[PDB]
């Protein structure tokens, strides 16, 4: 019914701009306004502001006037977050939210902003097969390595999304200035290598995308 | 009796502030019975009011 899908994590270093988007489902988008919350990684949750989807005002949190402008794609339903001149301590996520009921009755995924100084480098894509030996049980896991890569985000599936169930992604850690980030997939030991298990990986800042089938080490 | 008549056409709007109670944080309006309450704040909110 109502679902609030968010655009993806940027990186961008200080002074930079970002429009995050929210697009809006199961609603009349007209009939409700939306919140824009700032949850800071330590600090908890904070209002935004909220705009009036159907005239069009803005309020802004006083601590918002000024960098932060909301503004919308009625036509899609979409309401948009805009940050100029980003400074360092706007790391954080962002949440669009639905006003209605007195309060707050749906919140969407968010969006996490990381404004951070570095160039742009393109990951390394690791297969991760079991050991040489053996390795026999009743199912068996997978894994994918994405070295070495800036900024943030990665995207990454197992065999194009259809393989969903029995995955663990692993949240991007930064190490020597560069993100690394990796995930595991299990399935039952007739599957693999029987059928064919590919890792899908995108780096939207370098236009990298790696498959990478799982195979055998012997 | 009709030796004369005077002109009643309608009322005008009234106020009624029993109306605008909180939303616990924003000022809320009601409605008689689905009447017609004409509405906006000096503030950039809903400028006409034709509401329930």
């Amino acid at each position: 019914q109502i679902q609030l899908v968010q655009s993806g994590r940027e990186v961008k270093n200080p002074g930079e701009t970002v429009k995050i988007s929210c697009k809006a489902s199961g609603y009349t988008f007209t009939e409700y306004p939306m919140l824009w919350v700032k949850q800071a990684p330590g600090k908890g949750f904070r209002w935004m502001g909220l705009i009036y989807t159907n005239t069009g005002e803005p309020t802004y949190a006083e601590e918002f006037k000024g960098r932060f402008v909301f503004s919308l794609e009625i036509s899609a339903s979409t309401a948009y977050l805009q940050i100029n001149n980003l400074t360092n301590e706007d790391t954080a996520t962002y949440f669009c939210v639905r006003d209605y009921f007195i309060s707050l009755d749906y919140w969407g995924q968010g969006t996490t902003l990381t404004v951070s100084s570095a160039k742009t480098t393109a990951p390394s894509v690791y297969p991760l097969a079991p050991v040489c030996g053996g390795t026999t049980g009743s199912s068996v896991t997978l894994g994918c390595l994405v070295k070495g890569y800036f900024p943030e985000p990665v995207t990454l599936t197992w065999n194009s999304g259809s393989l969903s169930s029995g995955v663990h992604t692993f949240p991007a850690l930064l190490q020597s200035g560069l993100y690394t980030l990796s995930s595991s997939v299990t399935v039952t030991s007739n599957t693999w290598p029987s059928q064919t298990i590919t890792c899908n990986v995108a780096h939207p800042a370098s236009s990298t995308k790696v498959d990478k089938k799982i195979e055998s080490r012997r | 009796d009709q030796g004369h008549y005077v002109e009643m056409h309608q009322p005008g709007l009234v106020a009624d502030h029993s109306l605008l109670s909180i939303h616990s944080a924003k000022v809320k309006i009601t409605v008689p019975s689905g009447a017609q309450v004409k509405y906006y704040c000096k503030c950039p909110d809903v400028r006409e009011g034709i509401t329930s």
